[PDB]
RNA sequence: AGAUCUUGGUGGUAGUAGCAAAUAUUCAAACGAGAACUUUGAAGGCCGAAGUGGAGAAGGGUUCCAUGUGAACAGCAGUUGA
RNA sequence: UCUGGGUCGGGGUUUCGUACGUAGCAGAGCAGCUCCCUCGCUGCGAUCUAUUGAAAGUCAGCCCUCGACACAAGGGUUUGU
């Protein structure tokens, strides 16, 4: 369905960016079940959200 | 038979020959799709999202001069549908394009 | 036709017949293989067909 | 046990992205 | 058919082909295309040229 | 297109007895084949097909 | 019948001008009667810390937040929305 | 059709200018090994040389293929002195 309310929960729950939210494009129906932050978190610990590494910037070329 | 599998090489830098710089890898996969009506006879065309990094790969504007995609025609026998086949094109990673055939590949 | 440009006999010396395609600047197939030689299209050729 | 097919499809979830994203740890579902 | 010059590059130029400069100090040279001329102008030597017939015979 | 290069016999010219290049149109002719023959007759009104 | 009359309505123009300032989108899937525009994932880009980021004063006044609808409005659409 | 025309491939032409990799007692030199060696061996090093007139592109509105592959006696709307 629609995940807006989702992904803007798991940014404040990872203290992230919405950039850096994973939601499974897989369990979608599983996720669009979970209208909390608790259910965001137990969501988290169960892998289907998932933080992003962050891009890499490498200064090696610099040093 | 009509669930064969075929492995072309599209020329894609003959097909967005003139085609303006923000355009091209958009017009790459219009070419693709196109000449997968074209060898399959199919109406409905998947492209494989690896297939789609292919064409992107290189940025909007410096498409690769030539890839090597493998067209499937598949049963839609999956839903109600006006075609009952499809054609799913992935991408076949090749290191040379010399001397590459339109080969018929088993499933 | 009563011109001295008309009914004036023409006689060919040379005729050009270099690529159209680009700058040629070989008139034959044979006189192109004769300048630059043996090329490495012209040796693995022979040396698979012996 | 993990068999030579499950070793197999299991590639295909850990694989969430193309090449320099970051593998998937774990995929668990409880209630 | 008529005299055949030499280029910047010392490829055979024909009739009809090139141009020819003629500087003010009275030397003459012939050139095949824009690309043996331009060569030729930027006081390009033409020994370290790679299709230049003059590098081939030298290397 | 291409050019040719042929003695001049203009007297009188700059390049009377000179090697002269020219541009030419090479236009392929293959026979033509005749399949019929039509006939006019002249009128007040001009040449109809009789 | 007039008053560049007052008020209301309606034409031709005309399916016309136009919907061209700030680089850019694409693939697959889901929900759905319906997807260029919604959501998710992958990719390619932009703002480039004097930001298209994060917070306030004035002003607005409920626009905030969930759920639902798809009439009208968002000068295309919309399953989206201030 | 004595097939057809496509799509790839090949050849030709042509454009630029000699690819990656490997090799070199080539290389301004520098840093480590000196029972060592009697002039050497281990790394870094732009660049040079050979492989290599090589690599790459070339109809999309270039030329010739008869090599590969599939496809093509099909669709729709009309028309009468
Ligand atoms: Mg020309
Ligand atoms: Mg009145
Ligand atoms: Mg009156
Ligand atoms: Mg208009
Ligand atoms: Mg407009
Ligand atoms: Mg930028
Ligand atoms: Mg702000
Ligand atoms: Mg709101
Ligand atoms: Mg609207
Ligand atoms: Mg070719």
């Amino acid at each position: 369905s629609m995940l807006r309310l989702q992904k803007r929960l798991a940014s404040s729950v990872l203290r992230c960016g919405k950039k850096k939210v994973w939601l499974d494009p897989n369990e979608t129906n599983e996720i669009a079940n979970a209208n909390s932050r608790q259910q965001i978190r137990k969501l988290i610990k169960d892998g289907l959200i998932i933080r992003k590494p962050v891009t890499v910037h490498s200064r090696a070329r610099c040093r | 038979n009509e669930v064969v599998t075929r492995e072309y090489t599209i020329n894609i830098h003959k097909r967005i020959h003139g085609v303006g710089f923000k355009k091209r890898a958009p017009r790459a996969l219009k070419e693709i799709r196109k000449f997968a009506m074209k060898e399959m006879g199919t109406p409905d065309v998947r492209i494989d999202t690896r297939l789609n990094k292919a064409v992107w790969a290189k940025g909007i504007r410096n498409v690769p001069y030539r890839i090597r995609v493998r067209l499937s025609r598949k049963r839609n026998e999956d839903e109600d549908s006006p075609n009952k086949l499809y054609t799913l094109v992935t991408y076949v990673p090749v290191t040379t394009f010399k001397n590459l055939q339109t080969v018929n590949v088993d499933e | 036709q009563t011109k001295r440009r008309a009914l004036e006999k023409i006689d060919l010396k040379f005729i050009d017949t270099t690529s159209k395609f680009g700058h040629g600047r070989f008139q034959t197939m044979e006189e192109k293989k004769a300048f630059m030689g043996p090329l490495k299209k012209d040796r693995i050729a022979k040396e698979e067909g012996a | 046990i993990m068999n030579q097919e499950k070793l197999a499809k299991l590639q295909a979830q850990v694989r969430i992205g193309g090449k320099g994203t970051a593998r998937r740890k774990k995929k668990v579902v409880h209630r | 058919m008529k005299v055949e010059l030499c280029s910047f590059s010392g490829y055979k130029i024909y009739p009809g082909h090139g141009r020819r400069y003629a500087r003010t100090d009275g030397k003459v040279f012939q050139f095949l295309n824009a690309k043996c001329e331009s060569a030729f102008l930027s006081k390009r030597n033409p020994r370290q040229i790679n299709w230049t017939v003059l590098y081939r015979r030298k290397h | 297109m291409t050019h040719i290069v042929r003695e001049v016999d203009r007297p009188g010219s700059k390049v009377n007895k000179k090697e002269v290049v020219e541009a030419v149109t090479i236009v392929e002719t293959p026979p033509m084949v005749v399949v019929g023959i039509v006939g006019y007759v002249e009128t007040p009104r001009g040449l109809r097909t009789f």
